[PDB]
């Protein structure tokens, strides 16, 4: 959840409920999935140490985040450019994401 | 990075396909396959090159060496229509590859 539509360079904060495990066995990833279908990763944290790396497309914009108490995992995007419009998806991580988000549509226009 | 071939891949019920990736350095056997289907989350098939993961029917198989991960479906069945998608997970950050489209060739 977070999503919606917001004007460009704008801010949002995007966030994830993980639920059925034990949250902090598992990095959890930001994909998005823009509307002609491509994938792009976004981000990786590590919530137990609270470590996060970036492509150049979103570094210095995006900050990924989150609470291993309240098993929460959080994007904050900033200064939201056209591009960043697609579908946002978290994902548990462990040599992959095989859960788990449903999506969460973020429009810039 | 990745690079799949093909885009689109047309094929009969029954029928075998093959879709392949190749990445820029090696990358050890770490990549992953994701099927989407239409309206749909992605979800895993198999990680580490060719490790099913579990719900997965073996009509999926995963092989490759080096740069160049194949995913086979031996008997093309009418659920896996959508898009297919490789990942790796050599290097962060994971790149996924842009994705072939199968197509269900009907009458």
């Amino acid at each position: 959840s977070g999503a919606e539509l917001a004007k460009p360079g704008s801010s949002v904060k995007i966030s994830c409920k993980a639920s059925g495990y034990t949250f902090t066995n598992y990095y959890i990833s930001w994909i998005k999935q823009t509307t002609g279908q491509g994938l792009e990763y976004v981000g990786y944290i590590s919530t137990g140490s609270g470590g996060t790396n970036y492509n150049e497309k979103f570094k210095g914009k995006a900050t990924l985040t989150v609470d291993k108490s309240s098993s929460t995992t959080f994007m904050q995007l900033s200064s939201l450019t056209p591009d960043d419009s697609a579908v946002y998806y978290c994902a548990r991580g462990d040599w992959n994401f095989d859960f788990w988000g449903p999506g969460t549509m973020v429009t810039v226009s | 990075l990745m690079t799949q071939i093909p885009p689109s891949l047309s094929a009969s019920l029954g029928d075998k396909v093959t879709i392949t990736c190749q990445a820029s350095q090696n990358i050890n056997k770490y990549i992953a396959w994701y099927q989407q289907k239409p309206g749909k989350v992605p979800g895993l098939l198999i990680h580490y090159t060719s490790t099913l993961v579990s719900g997965i029917p073996s009509r999926f198989s995963g092989s490759g060496s080096g740069r160049d991960y194949s995913f086979s479906i031996s008997n093309v069945e009418s659920e896996d229509i959508a898009s297919y998608y490789c990942l790796q997970y050599d290097s962060s950050p994971r790149t996924f590859g842009g994705g072939t489209k199968l197509e269900l060739k009907r009458a």
